[PDB]
């Protein structure tokens, strides 16, 4: 199962990119409301 | 030294080094352009220069480029 | 220091009204692009909008980068030129300036000694007598 970690690490590298992205667009709106509050 | 641009597109260049205190830096534009730093907003590549993390943790090399911004308020 | 025409491009104006009116009752503020000349024709090209917290009587620019991230995003097309001034809006109250306006305007002039403010009043701005 050597090819496992050579592969199933790749997806892990992806979802971190998927997480930090979605983590910010909410931060964007999270500040807007305070500007209009 | 260092370069500084504007929203007008004008350029100003300062004589400084890696030891620079934002409370001291903000006084430099006031030395030349006559701006209270309350009306200031410096940028490095989308990262607003927070006054706390002094430039030693910002990789302000020689001949680096910045962008100055004025505050806007009306009523 | 007189006789200073201020030409405006018609593509500039109607953008000044639309975003200058859609935010009504709360006021609104953006920027101008253009270019100084020797003394007289301080023209104007095109405008845009900084994000902002608008009230009926007061407003500031929240973000300090969307005006900087966009010029650098514009020159890929270069459809415009550098900055020359900034506008704002008094929705029903007349066309003038206030002690806040000067404090910010007083920065631009010492920054650049011909920059300009602009005032507009869309409510009483009927299909005839504009008041800009």
């Amino acid at each position: 199962l050597d090819n496992e970690i050579r592969i199933f690490r790749s997806e892990l590298q992806r979802l971190s990119h998927e997480n930090n992205v979605m983590l910010e667009k909410i931060k964007d709106n999270k500040e807007k409301i305070k500007n209009n509050r | 030294q260092i370069f500084v641009k504007t929203l007008t597109g004008k350029t100003i260049t300062l004589e400084v080094e890696s030891s620079d205190t934002i409370d001291n830096v903000k006084s430099k534009i006031q030395d030349k352009e006559g701006i209270p730093p309350d009306q200031q907003r410096l940028i490095f590549a989308g990262k607003q220069l927070e006054d706390g993390r002094t430039l030693s943790d910002y990789n302000i090399q020689k001949e680096s480029t910045l962008h100055l911004v004025l505050r806007l308020r009306g009523g | 220091d007189t006789k200073e025409t201020v030409y405006i491009s018609s593509i500039a104006l109607l953008k000044m009204l639309k975003h200058g009116r859609a935010g009504v009752p709360m006021e609104v503020m953006g920027l101008m692009l253009g270019e100084f000349v020797d003394d007289y024709t301080v023209n104007v090209v095109d405008v845009f909008a900084m994000p902002q917290s608008g009230t009926g009587v007061s407003v500031e620019a929240v973000d300090d980068v969307f005006q900087a991230k966009m010029m650098d995003m514009l020159k890929q097309t270069g459809r415009d030129q550098m900055v020359v001034g900034w506008y704002h809006s008094h929705p029903g109250f007349g066309c003038w300036l206030s002690s806040v306006d000067v404090n910010t305007q007083k920065s631009f002039e010492q920054l650049n000694s011909r920059a300009v403010a602009v005032v507009v009043d869309p409510i009483q701005s009927v299909k005839g007598k504009v008041v800009i």
